[PDB]
């Protein structure tokens, strides 16, 4: 029985209100920037490396993830700004690879695929944390993975940040290793010659495939083995389809061209014989009340204005449907549960500056969900946090802290959102990205950083004022613009939702329209992993 | 003509849609995004470029997955605008679509590599492409020049150093050690030249019999 | 999605081919001849016992069998051929047992039945090795077994061959108590006097059914209690449906005539409440696109002429669908992925003589179907194995030892059938008889032993040349014919396929034409036992 009616969330907003048209103005800016600076990335290392490309006979890297897709199916790229002006003058389009997710055979399945147009496919410091983070969610979510490997090897003039550590190259054998070990499959598409980059990936994969031609495997290169051993010969002779086919065997099937590599590539994905399975219980889904659009004149771009959260829930959930979780109580927050696709999910959301009471009332959420296997998702805008002499005295770090420990012993899959400006240790609270959510996204305002700016500029100037009071010279009345105006500059530059994308603390930027399609592709992915039991550590009460 | 060869194309993400569609159903999870043929990416307008045969040139189509669900499809810097949904009456199936303004419906009857357009004003054919290495040619291709696999002694050739090559006919019968196999021609080109006379013995995969160039 | 169009294996074989006309007589004459003998086995006891028996109002096995499945089903006869001229004299059709499994009540089930027209129902040595191969094929299968216990007990005159060791008479009873403790169910129906044979077996299951009149559950025999006790009384005293019912408690029912017993059994089967579940993925079945009684011109009678297996492959699979496996390294073995009925098969075929190459791509394929739960089927023609000073020095026994190691220790079920010749340590290699495989069939025309008669008359003249050398007078030119026409003589006769057939080393002799639709029966049956995790033992480099 399920015939009762539920209230809806979410109200008409007042498009004739110029604080709506000015915001909408703002939200279309960002947008329309993003938009372009995401074209110009996707056309690649140049018209000349493209020119080269074709030559050979290779397929475009976006060809090839094209045809190997179930076709008329969508695609979820990952951290397409990767390296954006990351480096100091060398132009690094999309981190020289591109990753994502996809469904192939009816089964979804990551692709991984060098870019050997982008500086020949080296490895810089920045592909291999981006490689690594995408197999890491592959393993997390029990997905197959495939590799396209196009590449040369590390790049030599920065060893130091490749080879060594122990997050650095080399840690992608260690996880394909344990991938093939607990039944992950694995499968490795050759292209390109490669050398000791690429020449234990098809090795360490269980199947195997190389083009005749293009396709060459071989430990060391032709240069290497020249100045190493003092010998020269022609990769193919190390390498080569047909060469390794017949005699090393480490090919496991022989393709002509690009198409014929990539059909063969479908065919051993259904002869994979996997089963999708669920346990969560399923119900039809129907789209939100409201027109998404209308989010940007609900948030614009500035920090300082307050957008009630219900607002963006009606935007998202399926039928605008929400039943909210102790709502008087701990009001700052906000919970309850909802559905998406289909799918069940409780929802957490920042109004204002944290209190005891909402940590609290937080805590006992996730309790609940945890207990029903339910999945969270996160929608943090934490303009402030809690700092008050009256909040320690009862312990409001305590109360953190309990956010802290339910948060992090949770094992049912956890997405998180950042609609909003992040600072502070409250980070740390509502899921970052160091509690490790399966995903995680940023919306183009959205700056992130320890502290603002203007904090940090108020105490460097007390604690410098007291200590050169204690010499003598105290920080005086000049200066203090002077010593005020470099750190919030850098905190803005550091802020910057690009800045942060160029590095890989971020799965991607999306605007808001996008918003809810976004979300239902990762759920379903997430829902590949079994739940499992969740223990929870010492409740200080 | 330009619209007609649009109109078959829709006719294949349909049908390729439909199947799709299919396989949902009788998945455990038909209510994933994933299942939906919208075909999007993330920030950037997904574009598949198709090829159909028309009698004699070959047309290439390019087909963007536009973000409504209109279909956009470009030939010769000729754009159409195209919107179509698959109806069937009794048992079969018509296509309606409406390209740049102007509607119609047609049966769409589908083989294996052949498009079939059917209209009160008349017909319209299209061939698919097969892919060369599902055309058994590429296995052909596959070895450069016939190898024995294993060390025998050659009994006797039944092709010359200059004869005519059949299908299905043996190069020579190879007898060797508690086995006797029978050698046949690679490829139906005349010989060049025969390796090994009579009596004979060749190593585990090396040449036996000289081929022209197909 | 499953799209994507896949290459088919075979041809068309020349018809008009000298070559395919005798080989098509040949396998014709062998066919027949089968088919000739199998119905004289059929007949039974002889006309007289069949009178005799119907005198007594009982229905004749067969009769029983076809009443009780359910009708309109197949049902799979193995091994016919037991005693097939085994003994000196003594015509013992079937082996005076009839075994079999078919579907009751919509569950799978394993009959055996006795014949009391052969020989009164006595056990012949070959007779208890029929029955307990049949239990460890439903033990392992994991299928509930009924037994048509119609019995007088062990043939005197070979009592050291039945009673005392521990693979003879009486582990029936072990295995019954094994079955029954871990679930699979027994059930026993009488229809004749049983003298201890019969006697312990509806006591030692759960369910029993006897006829009022024709049906005597007695420990001893009345000749035994009077020569023993020095007391005489009539079976039914110790025995009868009625005596027992009422105050041994001994039959759980009574049954009037045989179809009434037939009927029960019925009501119990579906009573018995199991419900059979499977854990692989499934798909559409399709008919081969070649006709299978081609392959009579294609394989032929004679040993010495080569077939490629992808023939044969294509001729058995669903819709001809095959993809090779590491196709161009070690051609003289076949591997692949294929369906049969919606299952898919793992195929494992020879070509020729093995190599270390060939060794390798056996294992490496092994532990790709073991790991993603693929059953696995074997088509030995081994015409010769692996010997050579080169292949020894590089350890070819050493890659043979891998092959006997995965095959060991593989856990999902198998599937063997000798197409061709089998001889030497191949056949320990490619899942012999002694690797506990799941079934095993022989085509009418392949010859198995151990090595081939001109190899042992050679090697035997040599160390009789060599140590009458050593003792002054060599073996001499004279004799060596002589020696060498029994050793060719002897093994040609232990390597026919009845002789193998009559001992129960092989499951069935089967025609070329049935192979597809006994396999698909075979591998329905195997998926009733959940399948297990494979571990592997050490595997030397
Ligand atoms: C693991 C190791 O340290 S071994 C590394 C040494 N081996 C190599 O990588 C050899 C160079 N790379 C190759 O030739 C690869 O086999 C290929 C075929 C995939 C690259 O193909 P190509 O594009 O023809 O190679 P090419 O040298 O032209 O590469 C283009 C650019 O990439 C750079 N590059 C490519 N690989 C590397 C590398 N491993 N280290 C540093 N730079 C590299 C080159 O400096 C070159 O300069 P440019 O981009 O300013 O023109
Ligand atoms: C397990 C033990 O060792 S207990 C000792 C064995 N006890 C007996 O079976 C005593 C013999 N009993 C019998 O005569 C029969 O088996 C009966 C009465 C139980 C039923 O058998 P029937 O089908 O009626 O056969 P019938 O009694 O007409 O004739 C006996 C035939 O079976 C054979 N036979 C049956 N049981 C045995 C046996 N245990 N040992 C030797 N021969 C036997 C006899 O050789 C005889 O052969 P035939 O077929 O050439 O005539
Ligand atoms: O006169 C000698 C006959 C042997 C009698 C054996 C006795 S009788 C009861 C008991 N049951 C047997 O099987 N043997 C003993
Ligand atoms: O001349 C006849 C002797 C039979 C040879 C059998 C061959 S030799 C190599 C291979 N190994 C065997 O055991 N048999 C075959």
């Amino acid at each position: 029985y399920h015939g009762d009616s539920v209230a809806s969330l979410g109200t008409q907003p007042d498009l004739g209100s110029a604080l709506y048209q000015e915001n909408y103005k703002q939200m279309k800016a960002l947008v329309n920037q993003l938009h372009e600076r995401v074209e110009h990335i996707k056309l690649g290392g140049g018209e000349k490396a493209r020119a080269l490309h074709i030559s050979r006979g290779k397929l475009l890297p976006r060809e090839r993830i094209d045809n190997l897709i179930d076709p008329g199916s969508p695609f979820l790229e990952l951290s397409q700004f990767a390296g954006y002006q990351l480096y100091d003058n060398e132009e690094v389009p999309g981190g020289g690879i591109i990753t994502g997710i996809g469904r192939v055979s009816g089964v979804e399945c990551m692709i991984i695929a060098n870019d050997a147009t982008v500086k020949g496919g080296a490895y810089y410091p920045v592909t291999v944390k981006k490689q690594l983070r995408a197999q890491e969610i592959a393993m997390q979510n029990r997905l197959p993975c495939i590799y396209l490997v196009d590449s040369g090897g590390a790049y030599l003039p920065r060893q130091a940040d490749v080879f060594p550590d122990r997050d650095h190259f080399g840690r992608t054998f260690y996880n394909q290793a344990i991938m093939s070990s607990k039944n992950i499959a694995q499968i490795a598409v050759v292209m390109g010659s490669c050398t000791a980059g690429g020449a234990y990936v098809p090795a360490m994969a269980d199947e195997n495939i190389i083009v005749r031609k293009q396709g060459t495997i071989f430990l060391a290169g032709p240069p290497l083995v020249k100045a190493a051993t003092g010998e020269e010969v022609s990769a193919e002779d190390l390498g080569g389809a047909d060469l390794h086919c017949r005699k090393s065997g480490v090919s496991d099937h022989w393709a002509l061209d690009d198409h014929h590599a990539l059909h063969l590539t479908r065919k051993v994905v259904r002869n994979l014989n996997y089963q999708k399975k669920l346990d969560v219980t399923i119900e039809p889904s129907e789209e939100p009340l409201f027109p998404a659009d209308e989010l940007y004149g609900i948030v614009g771009a500035n920090l300082k204005r307050s957008f009630d959260v219900r607002e963006v829930i009606a935007r998202i959930v399926d039928g605008s449907r929400f039943t909210e979780f102790k709502a008087f109580y701990g009001d700052t927050l906000v919970t309850g549960f909802a559905r998406i696709f289909g799918y069940p999910v409780g929802i957490v959301g920042n109004n204002g500056v944290l209190f005891s009471e909402s940590a609290k009332k937080g805590t006992h959420f996730v309790q609940l969900c945890c207990q029903r296997n339910i999945p969270l998702l996160f929608l943090q805008n934490i303009t402030g946090f809690m700092v008050g002499r009256e909040y320690e005295a009862e312990g409001i770090a305590k109360d953190g802290a309990k956010m802290v420990a339910a948060v992090a012993c949770a094992q049912v899959p956890k997405i998180t959102l950042i609609i909003g400006g992040s600072y502070g240790a409250g980070n740390y609270g509502m899921c970052g990205r160091a509690y490790s959510p399966r995903f995680l996204y940023i919306w183009p305002n959205a700056r992130i950083s320890v502290m603002g700016g203007e904090q940090a500029a108020n105490v460097l100037a007390t604690i410098t004022k007291d200590q050169r009071a204690r010499e003598g010279k105290q920080f005086s009345s000049a200066d203090e613009a002077a010593l005020k105006e470099p750190i919030i500059k850098k905190f803005e530059e550091e802020g910057n939702p690009y800045y942060s994308s160029a590095r890989v603390w971020d799965d991607g930027i999306i605007d808001p329209a996008d918003t809810r399609l976004v979300l239902g592709l990762s759920f379903s992915a997430a829902l590949n992993a079994p739940i499992e039991k969740t223990d929870f550590g010492i409740f200080r009460m | 003509a330009k619209e007609s060869l649009c109109q078959a194309a829709l006719g294949l993400i349909l049908k390729e849609k439909a199947m799709t569609d299919t396989f949902t159903l009788q998945a455990h999870d038909q209510f994933s995004p994933f299942s939906s043929s919208s075909g999007r990416r993330l920030n950037i307008s997904y574009t598949r470029n198709m090829t159909l045969k028309d009698g004699k040139n070959n047309v290439a189509i390019a087909v963007t997955y536009n973000h409504d669900g209109s279909y956009s499809m470009q030939i010769e810097d000729k754009t159409f605008q195209v919107l179509g949904n698959l109806y069937s009456e009794g048992d079969c199936t018509y296509l309606k679509c409406s390209v740049n303004g102007v509607a119609s419906k047609a049966k769409l009857i589908i083989l294996e590599n052949t498009i079939y357009l059917f209209s009160k004003e008349g017909s319209i054919e299209i061939d698919i492409p097969v892919p060369k290495y599902l055309s058994s040619v590429s296995s052909q291709e596959t070895q450069g020049g016939p190898l024995a696999p294993m060390t025998g002694t050659i009994e006797k050739v039944f092709v010359k150093a200059g004869d005519k090559v059949k299908a299905g006919d043996s190069l020579m019968v190879m007898i060797a050690m508690k086995m006797e196999h029978t050698i046949k021609s690679p490829k139906d080109g005349t010989v060049k030249k025969v390796f090994y006379r009579e009596g004979a013995q060749a190593n585990r995969h090396t040449p036996l019999v000289e081929f022209e160039e197909e």
